[PDB]
């Protein structure tokens, strides 16, 4: 976190599972997605039930998945025109040329 | 040795104190005119204590230091109590809601400012930090002008603030406006021809919980 009335950072949480990171991204600052050098996916749900301190302060792994491609990038935008379903679009960026 | 004062002497005023007050039991008399001297007699010898160029750095008592001046001759020896002023705590504490009955603790307690060391507002009897909540949003203003660095040693204690990190933080948004009204009340007093003893004494405790964190954002 950033308190900007503190001005310095601040420890919400941490995730604890040894995991090689690749490429990560914030969805809608609730769920967060992340890479693996093990060629998967999976998104950390920041915990809700906020009943003590030490049960706030550990991130769990909600959803996993083996996206069989390494992955290098992350960015917004979509690629089709706006019309003005689903919300939000992320795009990936790979090493074998697989958007 | 033979250490005797070319003044009127002082233990013979403590020791006149200490046949009055030890042979009080339940006894039905009230000492607070009389245990003004317990408040007094070190403040004289605290008079006297500014000519030797005292360091600031005394965490400790000058009986173990200094032992040349008389403030090191008496501290020790209200200090050796051997549990018979130290149920004091548990009488003027516990049981106190009159404010002469609230005299005899707020009015000593701070004679014994450096002797409180560590484990009297870290015992289990620990409801005289909420007692001191309640006795300084709702206290008189005589007691609160001795009732805000009473928590001093709590304060020192980094185990006490931490389980009171957002406690405290309730009671600071209070004593900040009070202290906001001084240099409204004593500058204005003041500028009339163009009191700060609570002053002194919210910023002693105020002091050692200006460090630590998430305290700021109400500061600033």
């Amino acid at each position: 976190a950033y308190k900007p009335m503190e001005g310095n950072f601040e420890e919400i949480a941490r995730d604890f599972n040894p995991n090689w990171m690749s490429a990560v991204e914030i969805l809608d600052d609730d769920n967060f997605l992340g890479a693996e050098n093990a060629f998967n996916l999976f998104v950390c749900q920041k915990d809700s039930a906020a009943t003590t301190d030490e049960e706030r302060q550990h991130l769990q792994e909600v959803g996993l998945f083996h996206l069989g491609e390494f992955v290098n990038v992350f960015c917004h935008g979509s690629l089709v025109m706006q019309n003005l379903p689903t919300q939000g679009s992320v795009l990936f960026g790979t090493v074998n040329g697989m958007i | 040795m033979t250490t005797v004062v070319v003044h009127v002497d002082s233990k013979a005023e403590l020791t006149t104190l200490l046949e009055q007050w030890e042979k009080e039991h339940g006894s039905g008399q009230d000492m607070v005119p009389i245990l003004t001297r317990m408040s007094q007699l070190i403040e004289k010898e605290t008079e006297e204590y500014r000519k030797g160029d005292p360091d600031p750095f005394d965490d400790r008592h000058p009986g173990r230091a200094d032992p040349e001046c008389m403030l090191g001759h008496l501290l020790r020896i209200l200090f050796k109590n051997d549990d018979f002023m130290n149920a004091l705590v548990n009488a003027y504490v516990m049981t106190s809601r009159e404010p002469p009955l609230n005299t005899a603790a707020c009015r000593l307690l701070l004679d014994i400012m450096p002797g409180l060391e560590t484990a009297v507002v870290f015992q289990e009897k620990e409801g005289i930090v909420e007692n001191l909540f309640k006795w300084a949003r709702e206290a008189d203003q005589p007691l609160r002008t001795y009732s805000t660095g009473l928590l001093g040693g709590a304060m020192e204690n980094q185990d006490i603030a931490a389980n009171y990190r957002d406690e405290n933080s309730q009671l600071v948004a209070i004593v900040l406006r009070r202290l906001r009204e001084l240099q409204l009340q004593e500058v204005a007093l003041r500028q009339e021809n163009k009191p700060a003893i609570e002053q002194r004494l919210i910023l002693q405790y105020l002091t050692p919980l200006g460090e630590y964190q998430e305290l700021l954002p109400i500061f600033m």
